[PDB]
């Protein structure tokens, strides 16, 4: 229920997360009195960053009930690294293949960029 | 009568001291439950300087807490609806940046013509509910 | 060394760098085709990042300062030419803080 | 002649065979010791969509790699400027973003008033150098 100023960098990577994967996609985000950074829609990302009240794992909180998913392995990680009203965070998911990610974020306004 | 009286330190913020008045007047003259006061041992304190995020809260919502107000942004943005805006924080409010002018809690959302100071009607219903029963 | 795009957030925490810890400020930065983000100097910040060449510990190169013991930390997480990094460094005090650094563009934010 | 020939394929980026073609042409006519070849089974290739962080270049720096084009960046800067920068990266260049639009490697650096796609002396020599006995 904390309030403070957000500094943050979302990533997408390709597989488990491991130092030689790829980063597939990248932006930063910064919500204080002004919603800005390299975010395509920085005022969703920031509601939508807000709405979790603190715990990221709430970016996975509203998935897609109907997307039917392949049982297969590509895995995919996101990621969110920064200030996150006002003190130091560190968070990150993988999922078992693309379709999954889609799913479970369900268009979340944070990891549309 | 209010259910709470929250006291505010204004002594930090020297060159604020006009807008972080007229905030505590606009909230005074929209909410019933909860209501403003200057004084020493304050619940929360105001800030002032030089911060490259701009002015900001670091508060838990219910009255505790401190609010920073920048010297550059409150030069380009309305320095009234920036004070009004961030005291809502503190009052419990969240920030709806996709917001309009309307909205103060929509902030720097509309950008620097936005001068609007006042919480809209469900702004007002959020703040009483919240310090309804203290 | 490996070139590739990079997005940044550096931060100044009050301490160690524990979770409970103030942050006493934080900044983005974005280096690709254009150099961006909440950073008041980007252009300058984006080639003071570069320089270091993937090693962030080339950020730290040393007047005479007090011992006095109030711990302070610079952090860096993001992208750093397309791969991902975490990097944080504790100083004693602002002043060795100050010393190490000599005015890197990357944290005059 | 040349030292090396580096083959690119630009059959990804559909929307940009002319910036790509104008781009190989510019370092073909400005760099001695190595030269681009229209496709094949290429060293580096082109690729084009919308990325947030807008046109990069993932490479090496010795031929090898690949360079995206962002779509909403090349409407705003000069597609041909973005396009021979990035280039410069897979031919060994690094960013100056400080440096004036004079410099091809400063980018995006002097804004979107900079259309200059040639690169100055001492980046053609630097680039004449990485490829002498590599
Ligand atoms: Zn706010
Ligand atoms: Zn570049």
């Amino acid at each position: 229920s904390a309030h403070g100023p957000s500094a943050m960098v979302f990533t997408v990577i390709q597989g488990s997360g491991e130092p030689t994967d790829t980063v597939l996609r990248a932006t930063t985000l910064s919500c204080a009195y002004t919603a800005e950074g390299t975010h395509p829609a920085p005022r969703a990302a920031c509601d939508a960053l807000n709405a979790t009240d603190g715990e990221l794992n709430r970016l996975l909180a509203a998935p897609d009930p109907s997307l039917v998913c392949p049982m297969y392995f590509d895995p995919v990680t996101v990621t969110a690294d920064g200030v996150l009203n006002g003190r130091r965070v560190a968070w990150k998911h993988t999922f078992s293949n693309t379709c999954v990610m889609s799913a479970n974020l369900n268009s979340n306004p944070v990891y549309a960029f | 009568g209010p259910m709470v009286t929250v006291t505010y330190d204004p002594s930090n913020a020297p060159s604020f001291q006009q807008e972080i008045a007229n905030a505590a007047q606009i909230w005074n003259s929209s909410v019933r439950n909860v209501q403003l006061r200057a004084g020493g041992n304050a619940d929360f304190s105001y800030y002032e300087g030089n911060d490259s995020r701009g002015s900001y809260a670091q508060t838990d919502g219910h009255g505790r807490g401190y609010i920073f107000l920048d010297y550059q942004q409150n030069q380009q943005y309305d320095s009234t609806r920036v004070t009004a805006h961030e005291t809502g924080h503190v009052l419990g409010l969240p920030d709806h940046y996709q917001g309009p002018c309307s909205e103060l809690m929509s902030g720097g959302g509309p950008g620097p013509s936005c001068t609007n100071p006042y919480p809209n009607a469900q702004e007002r219903s959020r703040v009483n509910a919240l310090w309804a029963n203290g």
